[PDB]
């Protein structure tokens, strides 16, 4: 086979997860996707001069903690940790996703990134700062994002990329 | 030689959501043979709010400076036939009522309902987020008192049938977390015996892991 990286894209219903999986796969904004298809997505990237596979886990589906659904998310080597920056409640629930990223990985070393989308909105609920401090306190990356431009897209991902190296 | 005091409380009235308002008809109306699990559901709420203050402290470190233990309080009161779980959780602003107690939990509200359809057990509603309404096997009225920090007491209160209040709280200052008052049906006084809480609590619960205190009223 080839270098692979697989990366668990996981945040609330509706921040952005599918949004910035297409973008950075297909170069394109959808406006509305189905929210519950749980697909995995590959590309091939060149990061750092490295040819590689992002097998991308679009998170999906519902709230289940079935031994398959475990099994599945352990597979995560990297976790984008998505909330929308006009959604307050998507950005407390980054608690809850770290604390089932830890539990199935059995660890508090595993390579993630927060991710604020939806930065290109004027409604903003929740500031920077409150999210650089989070990052922070957890030992990880923070990227700004908005699924609808691009901007920080590729960003987001390659950071991951780079954290799974380190670890 | 004074004028007579008297507190001033504004009473505002809102509608369940048409799917919350469903569940609470078929809650109330049916008998649940393990119905006892309206406990666990409670003391994992509690569970829950204690768990946000610690999330809190993490990039707010002034929560660290708090003296309250993190604990769950178990109050049966006979007389007043009245089951109460205090915590010293973080607590919920006035937009968290109208919304937590009557809105956002609706998308595992309708997939409950459609699992119970499929033979589910009335023991899954904590799997659904939907956990609060289980109240309602039991109690004829909920209580929630309420209190976050830099903002005011709140109540909130349901006899279900469609509608539930908030108000500004006046009463007993609780400091910071929630009190829930269970006003038990005439029929579910066994939930007030030391024997079956004990019963009850040595089952569902297991693995909370905050410190949990029955207060037992001396005959
Ligand atoms: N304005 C804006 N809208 C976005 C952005 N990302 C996603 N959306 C929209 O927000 C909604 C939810 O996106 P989706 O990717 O389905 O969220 P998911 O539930 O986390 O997979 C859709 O209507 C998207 O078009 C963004 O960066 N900016
Ligand atoms: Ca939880
Ligand atoms: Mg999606």
């Amino acid at each position: 086979g080839m270098t692979e990286y697989k990366l668990v894209v996981v945040g609330a219903c509706g921040v952005g997860k599918s949004a910035l999986t297409i973008q950075l796969i297909q170069n394109h904004f959808v406006d509305e996707y189905d929210p519950t298809i749980e697909d995995s997505y590959r590309k091939q990237v060149v990061i750092d001069g490295e040819t590689s596979l992002l097998d991308i886990l679009d998170t999906a589906g519902q709230e289940e903690y079935s031994a398959m659904r475990d099994q599945y998310m352990r597979t995560g080597e990297g976790f984008l940790l998505v909330f929308a920056i006009n959604n307050t409640k998507s950005f407390e629930d980054i608690h809850h996703y770290r604390e089932q990223i830890k539990r199935v990985k059995d660890s508090e070393d595993v390579p993630m990134v927060l991710v604020g989308n939806k930065s290109d909105l004027p409604s903003r609920t929740v500031d920077t700062k409150q999210a650089q401090d989070l990052a922070r306190s957890y030992g990880i990356p923070f990227i700004e994002t908005s699924a609808k431009t691009r901007q920080g897209v590729d960003d987001a991902f390659y950071t991951l990329v780079r954290e799974i190296r380190k670890h | 030689t004074q004028d007579q005091p008297m507190e001033e409380e504004e009473v505002e009235t809102f509608a369940f959501q048409a799917e919350i308002a469903q569940l609470m008809s078929l809650i109330i109306n049916t008998f649940y043979s393990n119905k006892e699990i309206f406990l666990r559901e409670l003391i994992s709420n509690s569970s829950d709010a204690l768990d946000k203050i610690r999330y809190e402290s993490l990039t707010d470190p002034s929560k660290l400076d708090s003296g309250k233990e993190l604990h769950i309080n178990l109050i049966p009161n006979k007389q007043d036939r009245t089951l109460t779980i205090v915590d010293t959780g973080i607590g919920m602003t006035k937009a968290d009522l109208i919304n937590n107690l009557g809105t956002i939990a609706k998308s595992g509200t309708k997939a409950f309902m459609e699992a119970l359809q499929a033979g589910a057990d009335i023991s899954m509603i904590g799997q659904f987020g939907v956990g609060f309404y289980s109240a309602y096997l039991v109690a004829e009225k909920v209580t929630v008192i309420t209190k976050h920090n830099d903002d005011e007491q709140y109540a909130w209160e349901s006899s279900a049938g469609g509608s539930f209040t908030v108000r500004t709280d006046t009463g007993e200052p609780m400091g910071r977390g929630t009190k829930v008052i269970l006003h038990l049906k005439e029929d579910q006084t066994e939930y007030l015996e030391e024997r079956r809480i004990k019963e009850i609590v040595k089952k569902h619960s297991q693995f909370i892991g905050y410190p949990i205190t029955l207060f037992v009223e001396k005959e």
